[PDB]
């Protein structure tokens, strides 16, 4: 067995105290003149490299000074103080040398912890710079995460300044790919092309092999007019290998087509009795049932947000204490192709059912039981999608529970009772806007154009908000049938406002059906009607939200008609 | 001339009533908004009103200075 309250930390700290002091020291290492003496036997136990320095018989072996070279003054000496004392302290900025350093002294432990650090820091620009130096220092675990981020984000930005200088294999393995997020297939033809216009008559023949990867589909469009401008002089059997791309290569559909507008739906009513909510998904346009997989699988009371790029999140929930529902504030994030969660940063307060918005690139979380106990009972915190971290924002004016938020021309705007607040994310401040002539509550709103549609409370208030006009207005009551209680559920599809609701009355089963709704109108024209035979019952506390998906990825619930 | 007049002092009034309760602007935020609550009044006339909004500067409630235009004096 090994020891950890007596001899381990008495002999670490010694050890530590000796390095200090500079005590029993018998090799010194120089780095560019600078002297870093240490000990063989911490070096030995922790670099891989050192151990083969001083005991494989050579002339280093019996050298009191080394010159060591190739290797950063500052990424030695703070791996030297880790091998001393346990503690690595690595920062954001000095992780690429600090991992360089550690594969040429090959150090497993900081190597690992290094490569997690990384593989949790793939945020949304050093994607492309991260896979290439992944893909110089044979990393497996870093090149598929960097292959994954890429193909969900370059397929969007394609235009980063670390994407032109790839080597050829990797910029196969990523065009070749069949995971590329892009629902046009011109984009990646242009974006190959700009890969290939920056640096010509250096990579012709690889300007060949992606001209070929890139296939037919897009080879037929413009490659040939402007290859024939930007060819070399002379050039003839380069026509002649050029002209055979058209008709071979398994011309197949891509995967970044499907990105059909769906409905992500969160806590329904679990088919087994083991499982208490489930999450699934509705195709509006396939009327087709999904599934999802739960991000804890056990914790619940969930918010869902949507980015304008469709990107699924999940913050806070309560989770069965399981001793023999505790709140926790961590978060997750959906991904569109492997069908898991991805934790990301935790919160710093423990909410229930918190409300979160998206806005300038920003996740807002509105509410939803904090703390309680603190001075200021209303108060927010927002994320940052890009630092990855939590930042605290101006407080609520006022204290609300079961409201809504939604976000309405850049603008953060929140729904309570009676009241509303226009939250304005640059300046920092609360706009008061509007009040409301009914008190209703336990209703959501929806973010549709300019309006926000505040619909339900308690019912079938349809109160319509305008931002210019800066008023609220009734329009119509929804057709539903009396002795009934309509969970209405209000969202964008199709760039066209649309209700989901359901109608339950006594000793009769619950329907499903979507409503087509006209601005001008006042009428909630029938669109569609769920039938029972692909959708079973939701519950009562289902949540609904607009995004894209994909049916490959994903599975269907199986479920009796 | 009455007319024109009675504009530039509605729009002034407009924008002393309503940006006492409303945001900031950077460039052309605000006027945007001006703009809109007077299209059915008459046009926008964007060379007067910008000629107008840089005439109070010169004295306090909402000076918008336009060098400091980061933030507004949301003051009396």
């Amino acid at each position: 067995r090994q020891i950890n309250t007596e001899y381990a930390v008495s002999l670490l700290e010694q050890l530590k105290l000796f390095y200090e002091q500079q005590l029993f020291t018998d090799i010194v290492l120089i780095v560019e003149g600078t002297e870093f003496p240490c000990h063989k036997m911490v070096l030995a136990t922790c670099s891989s490299y050192f151990r083969a320095m001083f005991m494989s018989g050579l002339s280093e072996s019996k050298q009191t000074h080394v010159h060591l070279r190739n290797v950063d003054a500052a990424t030695l000496q703070i791996i030297i103080t880790y091998a001393y004392t346990g503690n690595l302290a690595m920062n954001d900025s000095t992780v690429e040398q600090l991992y360089e350093t550690a594969c040429f002294l090959q150090v497993e432990d900081v190597l690992q912890r290094c490569r997690e650090y990384l593989i949790k820091k793939i945020n949304a620009e050093n994607c492309v710079r991260l896979l290439s130096f992944a893909d110089l220092f044979s990393c497996e675990e870093l090149k598929q995460s960097a292959k994954r981020m890429v193909e969900h984000k370059f397929t969007a930005v394609y235009h980063q300044d670390a994407f032109m200088q790839l080597s050829h294999d990797l910029l196969i393995d990523i065009l070749s790919s069949d995971n590329l997020n892009v629902e046009k297939e011109e984009t990646v033809r242009e974006a190959a092309m700009l890969w290939l216009e920056y640096n010509t008559e250096s990579r012709s023949q690889y300007l060949s092999s992606v001209l070929s990867q890139i296939r037919i589909d897009a080879l037929s469009e413009v490659t040939q007019r402007a290859w024939f401008q930007g060819l070399p002089p002379n050039d003839k059997s380069v026509v002649v290998q050029g002209l055979y791309k058209s008709m071979p290569k398994f011309f197949k559909p891509r995967l970044g087509m499907t990105k059909e507008e769906m409905m992500i739906f969160i806590e329904a009513s679990s088919e087994n009795p083991c499982s208490l909510y489930s999450s699934v998904c509705y195709s509006p346009q396939a009327e087709k049932v999904y599934k999802l997989c739960s991000p804890p699988a056990d914790l619940h009371k969930v918010g869902t947000v949507v980015t304008p790029d469709n990107d699924i999140y999940i913050a806070g929930g309560q989770v069965p204490l399981k001793n023999t529902f505790r709140t926790v504030n961590c978060f997750y994030w959906f991904d569109a192709q492997q069908n898991t969660w991805f934790p990301k940063t935790p919160m710093l307060f423990v909410r229930i059912k918190p409300s979160l918005v998206c806005c300038e690139g920003y996740i807002y979380a509105i509410g939803g039981d904090s703390v309680g106990g603190e001075l200021n009972r209303r108060t927010v915190e927002r994320y940052d999608t890009e630092k990855d971290e939590w930042t605290m924002v101006s407080p609520l004016p006022c204290a609300w529970q079961w409201s809504a938020a939604v976000v309405v021309h850049d603008c953060i705007y929140v729904m309570t009772l009676n009241l509303m607040y226009c939250y304005f994310p640059r300046s920092d401040s609360w706009v008061e806007m509007a009040m409301r002539q009914t008190s209703r509550s336990f209703a959501s709103a929806a973010a549709f154009g300019d309006k926000i549609f505040y619909i339900g409370g308690l019912s079938v208030t349809v109160e319509i908000y305008d931002v210019n006009k800066n008023e609220w207005k009734m329009a119509a009551n929804i057709p539903a049938k009396r002795y009934s209680d309509p969970c209405v559920r209000a969202v964008v599809i199709s760039n066209s406002l649309c209700v989901f609701m359901r109608e339950t009355h006594l000793n009769e089963r619950a329907k499903y059906v979507t409503y087509q709704y006209d601005l001008e109108l006042d009428r909630w024209s029938l669109r569609q009607h769920i039938s029972e035979r692909v959708l079973w019952d939701l519950g009562r506390d289902f949540r609904c939200t607009v995004g894209k998906l994909y049916p490959s990825c994903l599975e269907e619930s199986p479920w009796k008609p | 001339q009455k007319v024109d007049d009675d504009r530039k002092h509605e729009i002034e009034a407009a924008i002393v009533r309503i940006m006492k309760s409303r945001k900031k602007m950077q460039h052309n935020v605000l006027v945007a908004e001006v703009t809109q609550q007077l299209k059915a009044r008459f046009l926008p006339s964007p060379v007067v009103i910008k000629k107008r909004i840089e005439g109070l500067i010169e004295r306090e409630y909402l000076a918008r200075t336009p060098e400091d235009r980061k933030v507004y004096t949301y003051v009396a």
